[PDB]
RNA sequence: CUCUAACUAUAAAAAUCUCUCUUCUC
């Protein structure tokens, strides 16, 4: 306990548009909530990687500069009904977090997994793409 | 990063150097009672900060409150309810498990056992409690299932749930978490259950914190120094 | 802040690409002899390359 | 012709079976006709493991992974590569590809 | 000798929203010229050329006229744009269109004076119309203003004092716009006497008429008689006209009949 | 004659088609 006051990250990984939300213990205040689609140009590419990595390394900066030096992690995709499966972007954000000067620990998942109900967008021959 | 519309239907400052800072501090019942900071918008008066505090909860692993990392899944969820100035203090509000132990213990070829029971404390902290069983394949099985039948799941049910209510009802909750994080109930309800059918992995989960009566400021204050 | 790095290829990652015509290979960074990473590369490159990165991170993956 | 003695469905006696989402185009499909994978996974990438490793507090720590299944219809089970399409005598096969890697 | 950059600074600027004309495309789309800012040139790129897809490459450039712009990374050491086409809001291309036109006028002007007094547009621009952006926001409403009010050029250093002359003369005769205001009013009238109760109010209406604004109700009809002015300031017809109203209205209450408006004073 | 550990990541659009069908016996 060499004091390292704690946050925690929060990205939520969608299949567009990730995000990275670093806020206090309490998740009551917020410390740069800049998001994927912040940094990127095409719109089509806010999922990628490269929009993680420019997300996490300005959040990170920003985390330098209130003070926070530790990061706790609430991996979250978009659950609920739709797809529960972690988005394409946010583990480069998470590499990205790890990189950047930020101590990280205790990484966990919470992606809201729902107990079978609010029958899913599509219909029943679904999507058909 | 640009197509923008802006229906909108520069005074800007730098609304950190306009916060202060504060400490979080866990109960008498966990090892490591200090828990960390945090930063909250400077105290004014009319929207006094210590107003906003109360009612906070913060997440926080039983690993770092306790040191050892067998608590590592579990997770306890502590409410702030007496602030001191630069410091605060704590009630516990919670706990649960992380979700992936519960998923790690979730596997096919052995039924799972539920039980819920609402329980109110000795003082008054009225409660809601879960508990999950899993069956355990035997020393000597070569069956490929470990499947239990419905009247031993009724039976090892009710004998959980009446666990669950000796232990609540004996004692507050300050010593309700006493004994959770030894998680000594996990043993008796082993020990009155390992005659009906094995239940590997008994763990109580998702200790929800429904009412309290008023703010009982002296067993608080016990409870920090 | 021009960080132009070097890398010398350490195994080649066969060849990607509805072209065809690129090649994805681990490379070892000249200094910090610990790290390596996966990137792709245009044009011929054999085990020993020297690999001018101007940014390290962006780790690609297989392309279609 | 009946393709499959099995019929293709496995539910041989139950009468109904409840349907569930496909995961991708969310085409509802019968719990049972609903070619279904098991995703374990390391909560990071094994080529990532090590920045963590090295730049973390908590000594060896947990590094958990995320568990869940994947229900498909079997239109997306065939079209991402899921699940192949097979020939005539290789169909009555219906051991998993030899556990991978052993 | 054309030269002399629209605004404070040469190099665009973050999110700015510009226009382009095109001359060359190689493979990756048209690193083409500015005609917003200095003279420099940009780089247009495929993947954000257009909205739909990008069937043909020909089709949607033309080259040689005006198209929209934005630029998304200045280089700001020695003269390069990154610009885009695609990501303009469809209401933001036809504001910009707008500023580009208002810059436009200014320098069409100013060529005009340059080229006539051969000093290079770039010490007009520094001497005049600056200070006029600096003041008014705009050049082109510093120069309406002129046509208005001279003291404009007051706390302005010309280089000389002719290019005050001849830039007044020219935009007195090209920046000309007086409004016409016009408004109906119906005679609702079933009285007694109504013909020369409508002379005693055309007379009274024309006599008010100004040296500068003069009024005129016009007949096209028997209920409807036409009030025509041309409001120099566009703010001076409504009163006039108003005014002209109530002296209608101070007519008609007492020789019997009624009259309604129509039309009110609209430019 | 002793055993049950790995893992990824695609889908834009493509409509129609005039004939002429002819043996096997040593
Ligand atoms: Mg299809
Ligand atoms: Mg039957
Ligand atoms: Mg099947
Ligand atoms: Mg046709
Ligand atoms: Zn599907």
């Amino acid at each position: 306990d060499n004091s390292q006051v704690f946050g925690v990250a929060r990205i939520f990984a969608s299949f567009n548009d990730t995000f990275v939300h670093v806020t206090d213990l309490s998740g009551r205040e917020t410390i740069a909530r800049v998001t994927g689609g912040m940094k990127v140009k095409a719109d089509r590419d806010e999922s990628s990687p490269y929009a993680a990595m420019l997300a996490a390394q300005d959040v990170a900066a920003k985390c330098k500069e209130v003070g926070i030096t530790a990061v706790h992690i609430k991996i979250r995709a978009t659950g609920g009904t739709r797809s529960k499966t972690p988005g394409p972007g946010g583990q480069a954000a998470l590499r990205a977090l790890a990189r950047s000067g930020l101590r990280i620990g205790r990484i966990e998942d919470v992606t809201p997994v729902p107990s079978d109900s609010t029958r899913k967008k599509g219909g029943r021959r679904g999507r058909r793409l | 990063a640009v197509g923008k519309n802006k229906r909108l239907s520069k005074r800007v400052v730098d609304p950190f150097t306009r916060k202060e800072w504060y400490d979080i501090k866990a109960p008498s019942t966990f090892e490591n009672r200090n828990v960390g900071k945090t930063l909250v918008n400077k105290s004014v008066g009319l929207k006094n900060a210590s107003d906003s505090l109360k009612g906070r909860v913060v997440e926080v692993c039983l690993a770092d409150l306790q040191g050892s990392e067998d608590h590592s899944f579990r997770k306890v969820k502590l409410r702030v309810d007496e602030v001191q100035g630069k410091n605060l203090l704590t009630n516990f509000h919670g706990m649960d498990f992380t979700t992936d132990k519960l998923r790690s213990m979730v596997r096919k070829w052995q039924t799972l056992i539920e039980a819920n029971v609402t329980v109110k404390t000795s003082d008054d902290y009225v409660l809601r409690i879960f508990a999950i069983a899993f069956t355990r394949k035997q020393a000597n099985q070569v069956k490929r299932t470990s499947y239990a039948q419905s009247s031993h799941i009724r039976q090892i049910r009710k004998v959980i749930s009446e666990i669950l209510t000796r232990e609540v009802q004996n004692s507050t909750l300050a010593q309700l978490t006493s004994k959770l994080i030894p998680e000594v109930i996990n043993k008796e309800i082993e020990n009155a259950t390992k005659d009906i059918f094995p239940l590997q992995n008994v763990h109580i989960r998702k200790v929800k914190l429904l009412k309290q009566p008023k703010f009982d400021l002296g067993s608080l204050l016990s409870l920090h120094g | 802040k021009t960080p132009v790095t070097l890398a010398k290829v350490i195994k080649v990652l066969g060849r990607t690409g509805s072209r065809g015509g690129v090649t994805q290979v681990r490379v070892e960074f000249l200094e910090d002899t610990t790290r390596t990473i996966v990137r792709n590369v245009k044009g011929p490159v054999r085990e020993g390359d020297i690999l001018v990165l101007m940014e390290s991170e962006r780790e690609a993956r297989r392309l279609r | 012709p009946k393709k499959r003695a099995s019929n293709g469905r496995n539910k041989k006696g139950r009468g109904h079976v409840k349907p569930v989402r496909c995961v991708n185009c969310s085409r509802s499909v019968p719990k049972d006709k609903a070619i279904k994978r098991m995703a374990i996974r390391n909560i990071v990438e094994a080529a990532a493991i090590r920045d963590l490793s090295e730049a973390s507090v908590y000594a060896e720590y947990a590094l958990p992974k995320t568990y869940n299944k994947l229900h498909y219809c079997i239109s997306c089970a065939i079209h991402a590569r899921i699940v192949r399409v097979r020939s005539r005598t290789d169909r009555r096969i219906r051991a998993p590809p030899q556990r991978p890697r052993f | 000798t054309s030269h002399c950059r629209f605004y404070e600074n040469k190099y665009p600027e973050i999110d700015d929203i510009v226009m382009v004309n095109v001359q060359q495309i190689a493979e990756m789309g048209a690193y083409v010229k500015l005609l917003e800012y200095d003279n420099i040139e940009g780089m247009i790129l495929l993947s954000e050329l257009s909205r739909r897809r990008i069937r043909s490459i020909q089709k949607l450039i033309r080259v040689g006229k005006n198209d929209v712009a934005v630029v998304l990374r200045v280089d700001k050491e020695k003269g390069y744009i990154d610009l885009s086409k695609r990501r303009v809001s469809s209401e933001d291309i036809i504001k910009c269109e707008e500023k580009y036109q208002k810059s436009k006028t200014v320098h069409s002007i100013l060529r005009y004076c340059a080229e006539k007094f051969q000093i290079p547009l770039e010490e007009l621009y520094k001497t005049i119309a600056w200070p006029l952006s600096r003041k008014f926001g705009h050049a082109y409403e510093a120069f309406k203003l002129s046509i208005i009010d001279e003291t404009v050029w007051e706390g302005i250093e010309p280089p000389s004092k002719d290019v005050l002359d001849e830039l007044k003369n020219y935009i007195s005769k090209r920046l000309t716009p007086a409004v016409k205001i016009r408004a109906d009013v119906e005679v609702s009238c079933f009285s007694y006497e109504g013909i020369d109760a409508i002379k005693d109010a055309l007379k009274s209406a024309e006599d008010m008429s100004t040296e500068q604004m003069q009024v005129k109700v016009k007949l096209v009809a028997a209920p409807l008689y036409v009030l025509t002015t041309q409001a120099l300031d566009k703010q001076k017809g409504i009163e006039q006209l108003e005014s002209a109203i109530e002296k209608i209205t101070e007519v008609i209450t007492k020789y019997g009949g009624v009259c309604n408006i129509t039309m009110p004073p609209k430019a």
